[PDB]
């Protein structure tokens, strides 16, 4: 089972957000810190089971514009998908 | 056949006969037959063959959009163990474009 952690109030850019991704979802070393690199990491490379926790939601919407927004959505679309993804928002 | 992995040859492939080279299943295909991608198995369960044929949505919105136009991607330069970072995009309408820097940049080819 992999967990990864997202802080939300240590967001401070779309960059940070991606980047902490790639740690906490152990992804490609050249991996593409977009959506598109995203969506194809959560299908075709990423460990599950997985749980997401995203803490702060909102604090790390802040400074990402529609990053945050846009990240959960992949998310949520990988779990619609068939992966087995448990997202937790606080 | 002989594998077709490579973007002229697939490009080609696609433009002449509407559809991908036989060595490309998609993710659901090649789980069904006991590919875990974090595992890198898929050359195990599914010798020769590549990843490829799924809906690719353009997130990102760099590749052209249309009034029905849908893309689809596929895995270029694969062999075996774990997957690389080339891609071929390909549209309803044939438009093929590729990406070699896991999806940051996109190369129009065809």
């Amino acid at each position: 089972m992999k967990k990864a952690v997202i802080n939300g109030e240590q967001i401070r850019s779309i960059s940070d957000l991606h980047q902490t991704l790639k740690k906490e979802l152990a992804l490609p070393e050249f991996y593409g810190e977009n959506l598109d690199a995203l969506w194809d990491c959560l299908t075709g490379w990423v460990e599950y089971p997985l749980v997401l926790e995203w803490r702060q939601f909102e604090q790390s919407k802040q400074l990402t514009e529609n990053g945050a927004e846009s990240v959960l959505q992949v998310f949520r679309e990988a779990k619609a998908e068939g992966c087995d993804i448990t997202i937790i928002l606080s | 056949a002989q594998v077709i992995n490579t973007f002229d040859g697939v490009a080609d492939y696609l433009q002449t006969y509407h559809k991908l080279p036989d060595n490309y299943i998609t993710k659901s295909e090649a789980q069904a037959l006991g590919w875990v991608a974090s595992k890198g198995n898929l050359a195990d369960v599914a010798p020769g063959k590549s990843i490829g044929g799924d809906i690719f949505s353009n997130r990102e919105g760099k590749l052209p959009g249309k009034s029905g136009r849908t893309w689809r991607e596929a895995d270029i330069n694969y062999t075996s163990g774990f997957r690389n970072s080339d891609r071929i995009l390909y549209s309803s309408d044939w438009l093929i474009y590729k990406t070699t820097d896991a999806y940051q940049t996109f190369t129009k080819i065809r």
